[PDB]
């Protein structure tokens, strides 16, 4: 593939580089059309900014914590930390969430890795090795009330159970249920005066939630859940401006009250370099 | 000139005619048939008496009246005492049987009432009593009579409940068991051809019964005006494709 | 690829990709046509 | 000695997943199959299968009458039964339509809804069943109600009618627990002209319900259902 | 495949919606009977409501407990938990046994998974590495009496030994008596005036019994061992209405005295939305 | 048994390695596609649309 | 080779290698030829 | 395979239940020789009696 | 496919489907046919 | 290094699991077999063998 081809001279009527950029195109021009050029080949492909590959790459998408402890007297376990849940989602982080909000609709499959790292603050003796228990959780489903509930059976509900400091790692397919997922809807779930507005209406893909099977030992450990998200068969639709301002909510596009410029202002002149 | 409505069932030396029939229901499409080689396990010939016992026996009459609930009969049970079927009955160690179900009802057009008539393969009753109370020998195995739901709960006995088909299930769901409803204004009978539904090729007729026939009356019956307020159901049964093998003493069975 | 000997040991069965309904929503023994009268 | 590599998710137990394992029972020969009238193969054969609706559900416990629509002689332009469709819940909820629906998240299709008549052959009557599809309000009154899907029915002969609710829907799925966006629409009924009783009769008529899905339907994604739970392991 | 055909106005003698529910059928009517439909597909195959699907993940069916501890002084080992057992059955956690009741009769192979988890209750020290020893113990086999009779040499009866903290797995075919085993069983074993009535009687499978190998250390260690089992090669037939009162038995259908009304009552009207 | 030898690395997870996983809703369908105008393929393709650029940086 | 049944469990995809940036640059409707004329 | 084969009454001069065990051998006797029997298949083949299943745990 | 060498490290045997129990039950000398009589 | 997954039961050791081994003693060859009277191959064959039932129990 030639990058340049060689170009010599021009004296004509045929200009390239006039346009008019009203017309909402951008014109093709290239070096050679008003420079001298010289042969040189492209060596390349631009296989990395492929989609697939933008998306592709594990991204933390989830940090929460869950304790082993005696439940004993707790009147709330979901309140103690007893098990937790999560209200799936991916514009939370937001590293992960500029890059799909490039485009304006995605689909893909997701690859899920789950990592668990055990911590125990308060001085302690011998830890016997701690599982915990994914599960996910759909919308209609019985959400868990305690550490123990029936729901942790799990019969119908795909659950995974891993140790401690390792890692678990499953993938799912796009549940989504219109043909790609919404990265923004100007739109309501119905004509309400009052019915939220955004995506959040639209996401509504359920919750996972994890818990410790162990029981209690004699001290208590803090285990620390981070979630990882990779998009595979990745299809992004109608490109957007980047984010430029910062984020405050999941799902709306608002930014926050007296946000500081985000064009660099010159140190100098326009005729500054 | 043929009907759906008008019909006429021979089976043995006995013959019963409908002029208001619903078309029939023929159970998971199967019709009855006999116990193949390849099914067979016992090594013993089986008795086949044909005609003698694949006849019609009419069990005796119920009343439908504004207060029922509904019945229930178990099967081969009601028949435990009907001719030669019942001897046989007694007498093998085990045996195999379809039926034909035939229940009649009649009233006028001014009457109004509903009954739906369900077959339910492997009914397991429920004690009312709850917790893992069982339910004795005789409580479900009522014979001709039949289990009265609107008779009193007693002791030992299944609960009679009709919203819960005396099992923990909804009375709206029966209808994914072959069934047929006798709804005054358009019917007067109902007819189900039961072909023998077990887990084994040939089994014991006396430990245990392979269907419940119950017939619930849904929508109440309505009698025209200074009408008597209530109508007689009655069950016509008859065994078809019976085999009997292990002949030998005759079953001695409680109560 | 089986890894052992026995059938209990593979694993889940394959689509039955079998579906007939009329045994559960049609057993009845003279055929009712869609269109045509119930009652004759 | 081929060397390997063990990656995330190694020693995992996913409820999910389908592999080999080795018999605990090597070379024992199951019993032979027999032949039993009756085999499921998909939930998607059942679901087909009509089933009666308790539309009548303002009694205070469960009783026989909740599946009998009661019906008026002589009213005229009234309203006879409404109900919106979330099939995962409220009337629709304990028929086995509901009751499966609730395996899973998602479903989509057809539905069909029949009435069947009982009162006695000597009356008559002209009811109009309306399907009121997402976006509007339940109607308020027959004007309303007949501007949407509908069907006049004449009580005849031919005792039953099946009403279909055609899959109307932007999105191609709908969650089966009640969820707004993913809303169904309204179902309602109304005299056309009015119910008729022959002399020597009276009071009350009933009309049963069902519900069944088209060969349409689709449901997908398999989770745990709202309507069974417990507090202790059961016990012998 | 299509979902819908094409269809326009109808003015006929020949009226599809108008059947007769008393014969029991019900008739296949659709949207293309009664209103105008313009062609769409299908799109789906009913792939993930097949019944190898519906029953084939793994359900808690069990979790019991032993410990391992000094058995010095104890008179019955069975009952310190220095071994338990389990009279197996799949009817004791009612979560698959709902999806499980849907049907009269069943018929496939068990996948069995059994998570072991160690908890250290009284303040410790240094947990040496416990191993389970799960024997399975069919009817008519010598029952073990402490947690280290000849049983457990267990020279012609199928074991596993496993680490606390891992898991187990293993596959028993179909152990049926009959062709299928019976959901329901109206029957009795014999006709004798007060026997036991239902399955029980029907299915009685055996027991499963588990133990620590390890010797005691100076702690107590407790270790709850919770079973999952997976139907592969799924057979069913005569299918039922599905469960709609509380469980109160393994093998019973009975429910509950006072249970409450299971149709949600209307908040208004027949008449309303 | 075939017998094996793990290498340096093994149990490590690398956020950019591209491996196949056991799916959690084994047969589950996804919802169609249906055509919707304007699929990107590569970054490469949109950085060639002009933008307009704050040269007046000066505010 | 895929171990696993789904399709969602297979890797990431390989490289569309499709690249048409025209959808994006120029959307007009009457064909602009560089080199001639952008106004006529 | 046969398990059993079928057969009915039988009024011979062969009596193929009479035998004298004082010379050592188990006569291969079979339902059918003394009762009148139905055909029916083994379904089964004696797999896990095999002396290396018994021996091989 | 054996990963080793020697024989004794393959797995277990495969049923013998030998089955004779004439060794056992009819060993002898005179050959005895079931309905001709036992002692003649 | 091709990579691999382990799957639950990885490490069980279950009495009835029939798989290959490492022999300890490479290379050994053992004893001939002779011809013995007697084989024995399923324990279907010796129980059509009859025995004596003490059915005189009463002792
Ligand atoms: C936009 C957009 C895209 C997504 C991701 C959707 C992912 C689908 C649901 O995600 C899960 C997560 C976890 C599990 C799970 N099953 C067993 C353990 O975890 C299943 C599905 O969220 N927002
Ligand atoms: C109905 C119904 C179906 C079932 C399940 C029957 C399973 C057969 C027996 O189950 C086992 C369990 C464990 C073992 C075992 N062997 C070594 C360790 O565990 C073997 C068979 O139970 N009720």
């Amino acid at each position: 593939t030639v990058a340049s081809i060689s170009s010599g001279p021009k004296h004509t009527q045929k200009v390239p580089i006039l346009t008019a950029n009203e017309t909402g195109a951008t014109m093709p021009v290239l070096p050679s059309d008003s420079i001298e050029t010289r042969t040189t080949y492209m060596h390349f492909n631009g296989s990395e900014t492929d989609v697939e590959c933008f998306l592709g790459r594990a991204a933390c998408v989830h940090v929460t914590e869950i304790q082993n402890k005696d439940a004993t007297g707790i009147d709330n376990h979901r309140e103690a930390k007893l098990f937790n849940d999560w209200k799936i989602n991916l514009s939370s982080l937001v590293q992960l969430r500029k890059k799909l909000e490039l485009f304006t609709y995605v689909r893909f499959d997701s690859e899920y890795t789950i990592l668990a790292t055990a911590s125990q603050p308060d001085s302690a003796n011998y830890s016997s090795n701690l599982v915990v228990q994914a599960m996910y959780v759909p919308p209609g489903a019985p959400n868990p009330k305690e550490w123990d509930d029936y729901t942790w059976q799990s019969a119908s509900n795909p659950s995974v159970f891993f140790k401690v400091g390792d890692t678990s790692r499953f993938s799912v397919p796009y549940v989504g249920l219109a043909s790609a997922y919404n990265c923004f809807y100007d739109g309501y779930s119905h004509d309400d005066a009052e019915t939220q507005y955004g995506i959040t209406v639209l996401s509504h893909m359920g919750s996972m939630a994890f818990r410790i099977v162990n029981e209690h030992d004699e001290h208590k450990t803090l285990v620390k859940i981070r979630v990882y998200h990779r998009a595979k068969h990745v299809e992004a639709w109608i490109p957007r401006a980047p984010r430029a301002l910062p984020y405050t909510s999941i799902g709306r596009t608002n930014y926050p009250k007296n946000t500081e410029p985000v064009i660099k202002k010159r140190k100098g002149d326009i005729k500054s370099y | 000139g043929y009907s759906d409505r008008v019909q006429q069932i021979t089976l043995g030396n006995s013959t019963i005619t409908t002029q208001e029939a619903a078309n029939a229901v023929v159970c998971y499409a199967e019709w009855p048939e006999y116990l193949p080689d390849v099914d067979a396990s016992d090594v013993n010939k089986t008795s086949k008496p044909d005609t003698s016992v694949c006849r019609f026996y009419t069990l005796d009459s119920k009343t439908w009246t504004t207060g029922s609930k509904g019945w229930c009969w178990k099967l081969p049970d009601a028949l435990k005492d009907m001719g030669v079927f019942g001897q046989n009955m007694f007498f093998h160690s085990l045996g195999r049987s379809g039926y034909t179900v035939h229940v009649q009802c009649n009233a006028t057009k001014f009457h109004s009432g509903c009954l739906l008539v369900v077959v339910i393969p492997e009914h397991q009753l429920a004690s009312h009593e709850g917790g893992n109370v069982s339910v004795k020998y005789t409580f479900t195995h009522p014979g001709e009579r039949g289990i009265d739901l609107s008779s009193a709960n007693e002791v030992g006995g299944p609960v009679k409940d009709v919203l819960y088909n005396m099992n923990g299930t909804l009375l709206g769901n029966l209808l994914i068991f072959p069934h047929q409803f006798i709804n005054l204004r358009t019917n007067n009978t109902a007819t189900i051809v039961i072909p023998y539904i077990n887990s084994v090729p040939i089994d014991s007729m006396t430990r245990h019964n392979n269907v419940s026939l119950m017939v619930i009356p849904i929508a109440p019956l309505t009698v025209p005006t200074g009408a008597t307020p209530s109508l007689p159901i009655t069950v016509t049964i008859a065994p078809m494709c019976t085999e009997f093998s292990g002949i030998r003493s005759k079953s001695i069975v409680p109560q | 690829i089986n890894y052992y000997k026995d059938a209990a040991s593979t694993s889940s069965a394959g689509q039955s990709l079998s579906m007939d309904p009329s045994k559960f929503t049609e057993p009845v023994k003279d055929l009712m046509l869609k269109g045509a009268p119930a009652l004759n | 000695g081929l060397p390997t590599t063990t990656l995330p998710g190694s020693g995992q137990f996913l409820t999910t997943d389908d592999r080999q394992s080795p018999s605990a029972l090597p070379n024992y020969e199951p019993t032979p199959r027999i032949h039993i009238p009756g085999k499921v193969h998909n939930l998607l054969e059942i679901i087909q299968v009509d089933t009666l609706i308790p539309m009548n559900n303002t009694h205070t416990k469960d009783e026989v009458n909740s599946y009998l629509i009661p019906l008026n002689a002589n009213r005229q332009n009234e309203q006879v039964f409404g109900t919106n469709l979330f099939i995962g819940d409220g009337v629709f909820k304990t028929t086995l339509l509901g009751e499966i629906v609730q395996y899973y998240t998602h479903w989509s299709g057809s539905l069909r809804f029949s009435l069947m008549y009982t009162g006695p052959a000597l009356s008559s009557a002209k009811l109009i069943l309306a399907y009121t599809p997402p976006g509007a309000r339940g109607p308020q009154d027959r004007r309303e109600a007949m501007l949407g899907t509908h069907v006049v029915w004449d009580i005849g002969l031919q005792s039953t009618i099946v009403m279909t609710i055609p899959w109307t829907s932007g999105v191609q799925f709908r969650y089966t627990d009640p969820d707004t966006y993913t809303s169904a629409g309204f179902l309602s009924c109304w005299y056309q002209t009015s119910l008729i009783l022959p002399p020597e009769t009276t009071g009350q008529v009933y009309l049963l319900s069902f519900i069944s899905a088209c060969p349409d339907f689709k449901l997908r994604l398999m989770k745990d259902t709202q309507t069974i739970s417990q507090t202790v392991a059961l016990t012998e």
